[PDB]
């Protein structure tokens, strides 16, 4: 954004003839030649990458101005960040429903392939229902669900600032969430529930970290091992606010 | 400026989905009205077969309006719920109302005396007495809805 | 036999031939079985029992309403508050009988127990 | 958490997320009102409310301007102040009471007289 | 009120009021209606939308455009046509019978018909 | 209907139709579900599931994605099927018999086996 300010400036000093927000007509090409170099060599001249993340600063959140536009069409994808979901809680505040990734599945591991397959879709249909989840117990059963997984699900996406998670960590954090190991938990409870879990799984049962990240999938052995780890450390564990519940 | 049209924008689609979700949840309580009224029908069937032998909340259209219309055409003429209250002045009854809720008021009304019609969604008309009056919260209860 | 209908005023319970009904009533504890005079009789806050061809006889309270009987093999019984057994447990009709109103309604519950 | 610590930054946040929720329901609260919100919604816009008005503050220049002297807040005053406010322990007081104050003794003081 | 005396100017400004406050409802009117309006905003809306009505009138010019004749209306005739309005003397007649009319007396007669 | 003729036209609004009507149920059916619906309804809702996934084509580039070769319909053959599903003479097929298929006969083959 800075870089597109900067070359405006050197343009019309020169005398260069401006165009859309006083821009000159090679602010787009400037931002093309850039990014492009970016990019996967073949098996031929080694296969070596160059992995790009361009930043650009919006001004209310207006996706549609000039330089945005130019870079969001030349880029494999974008991560909107938004200050309402931020200054909520949600960090980070990643929009799930305009976030896009272009190359997709081809750049996951197996595991994770498998187990955010269908979390996009489960928080599609969350934000779709959102709405009634205020109206509590005037809804049917299968709705209720949605919206109590949902809720949860969020909770994991949330993340602190300056702490990486590897990727055996994470998978394990998901399908915790999505096949429904929270629901018993209170909502406030689950970033605790996460961080404690990890660290259970981290000293004692090192051996599904390690699977997942030689065979880069979740055996049956491991869904197995993991949901009587949960089970076990449910009972353990001290819910934070009102009475504590493992399962029922 | 667009600050302003933006902003108008978020209210107006905001605003869309909960009159949406509120539909939908009226939707939900005219079957259990409907249900619950499928059984109060036969019980006062059987009561009458002896004795012959021997709104709180808004958001409801012109539901009050109609209403109150006739009562106060009717009390012209010839002579429960706090938005009634209110208008008559110048409650807390549950939208799946039971009978514990209506049998001190029977009750009381029956002591006294010893001593909205549901056609279609879009349309609706303006120890036995404690049944009529429940009969008749029922009927109000989907009309309302 | 007789279609003994148990129904509440919230909902219909049950309607199955029962052999025959005992139960308490204003005048005295009446047993209606087939071929009975049409008869109109008041209830009083005491259990009743429920006898079907086949099966344990359930029992079943009755605090306030009614007993109805017709020429046709038709019985039906209208209660304000119906109780079945089944798993009422609490045994709280004994602690509120200090209240009298409240006493009512327990010794219908706690005859049944 | 690392320069302000934990207890800090934790009620911070939470004040911003109370005070991030009431802005979203200014457009449902602006057609519908407080009526059609949850048991929850309507005592976080009570306390979202209470909070604005305790943000408030006299200020040393302003006496010109409001009247009444400046008021000095300490850092553990202001910390101790919003973990009652969040927590709902000022749930019974009126909103004219939080209304440009320093100190808790002066919102507790103010109360008596309405 | 020193060139058009003080009636004329009190029952234009009385006029511009109910206009102006039934203009500010538009956005609640929109999407709830006027079901929602208190008892007394009720009258006003009613009265507002009867005064839009009868601010209309039949042109001389406009015989080509209606069908029916212009009508001119003198000064006294509308102060006290207005003053009525304001009082609500007519809010028994229905909304049609302001439309697109002159005198008082065309009113009353198209009352009738409808 | 000029261009395309009448028959086409007919049948293809008809489809529209009927898929529209499902789409406006949806908000209904998520909550109260099929039992609230009409005699009407429900066989209308039936159809429009059954038309959704007989829509579902076999494609000859996706070889590697589906694993049955791909399949060309003609136009006879397509207004044609379209027309005895929207009368309803294929209500006793499962659904399942719809998805992915090209031919009427390719239908009835795999209604069979299940």
């Amino acid at each position: 954004s800075k870089q597109a300010d900067a070359y405006r400036a050197i343009s019309l000093l020169l005398r260069r003839p401006p165009g859309r927000e006083a821009f000159p007509g090679d602010v787009f090409y400037l931002h093309s030649r850039l990014l492009e170099r970016c990019a996967k060599l073949s098996d031929e001249l080694g296969g070596g990458s160059m992995t790009g993340l361009p930043i650009i600063e919006t001004k209310a959140n207006d996706i549609s101005a000039f330089i945005p536009t130019n870079v969001i069409s030349i880029t494999d994808g974008q991560c909107f960040l938004e200050s309402d979901l931020f200054n909520q809680g949600v960090r980070p505040a990643i929009n799930v429903g305009v976030s896009v990734s272009r190359v997709g599945g081809a750049a996951q591991i197996k595991a994770m392939k498998e187990v955010a397959g269908s979390l996009r879709l489960d928080l599609s249909q969350y934000r779709e229902l959102e709405a009634f989840a205020a109206f509590a117990s005037d809804l049917d059963a299968a709705s209720k669900a949605q919206l109590d997984r949902g809720a949860r699900l969020v909770e994991l996406l949330k993340q602190p600032q300056y702490s990486p998670l590897a990727v055996e960590e994470q998978v394990v954090a998901i399908f915790l969430g999505t096949q429904g190991h929270l629901d018993s938990v209170p909502v406030e409870d689950v970033q605790r529930f996460e961080s404690e879990l990890l660290e259970h799984v981290k000293a004692s049962h090192s051996d599904i970290f390690d699977g997942i990240r030689e065979t880069k999938k979740l055996s049956e052995e491991a869904e197995e091992k993991l949901v009587s780890v949960i089970n076990e450390f449910k009972k353990g564990f001290x819910x934070x606010x009102x009475x504590x519940x493992x399962x029922x | 400026t667009l600050r302003e049209l933006r902003g108008r924008i978020r209210s107006a689609g905001s605003i869309k989905k909960i009159t949406k979700a509120q539909e939908l949840i009226a939707t939900s309580r005219i079957a259990k009205a409907q249900a619950r009224v499928e059984a109060a029908r036969p019980y006062a069937a059987e009561i009458t077969n002896m004795l012959t032998e021997l709104s709180d909340r808004g958001l409801c259209g012109a539901y009050n309006a109609n209403v109150l219309r006739r009562a106060e055409e009717l009390f012209s003429l010839l002579r429960v719920g706090r938005k009634a209250l209110g208008y008559f002045s110048f409650t807390g009854f549950s939208e799946r109302p039971t009978y514990e809720n209506a049998r001190e008021i029977a009750d009381t009304l029956v002591n006294a005396f010893m001593a909205t019609e549901f056609r279609s969604m879009l349309s609706q008309t303006a120890r036995y007495i404690a049944t009529r009056v429940y009969a008749a919260l029922l009927e109000a209860a989907a009309s309302e809805s | 036999d007789l279609n003994v209908e148990i129904v509440a005023v919230e909902r219909e319970l049950w309607s199955g031939p029962a052999t025959f009904v005992f139960t308490r009533t204003t005048a005295g504890e009446i047993g209606i079985l087939p071929r009975h005079i049409p008869l109109v009789a008041q209830l009083v806050d005491d259990a009743m029992v429920r006898v079907e061809r086949e099966g344990e006889d359930d029992l079943r309270i009755a605090v306030d309403g009614g007993f109805l009987s017709v020429t046709e093999e038709t019985v039906r019984i209208l209660v304000e508050n119906a109780q079945f057994e089944s798993e009422i447990d609490a045994d709280a009709a004994k602690e509120d009988a200090a209240s009298d109103d409240e006493r009512t309604a327990a010794w219908g519950r706690a005859r049944l127990r | 958490p690392a320069i302000v610590g934990d207890e800090h930054y934790r009620v911070a946040q939470e004040v911003i997320r109370i005070l991030q929720r009431y802005k979203d329901l200014q457009d449902i609260i602006a057609i519908l009102g407080i009526d059609e919100l949850s048991e929850e919604d309507k005592q976080l816009v009570n306390r979202a409310r209470r909070i604005e008005r305790f943000l408030s503050q006299n200020m040393m220049a302003a006496e010109q301007f409001t009247g009444q002297p400046g008021s000095t807040v300490p850092l553990k005053e202001t910390i101790e102040a919003f973990d009652k406010l969040t927590k709902g322990e000022f749930d019974h007081l009126p909103e004219q009471a939080f209304f440009l104050i320093g100190g808790l003794d002066d919102l507790a003081k103010k109360a008596e007289s309405l």
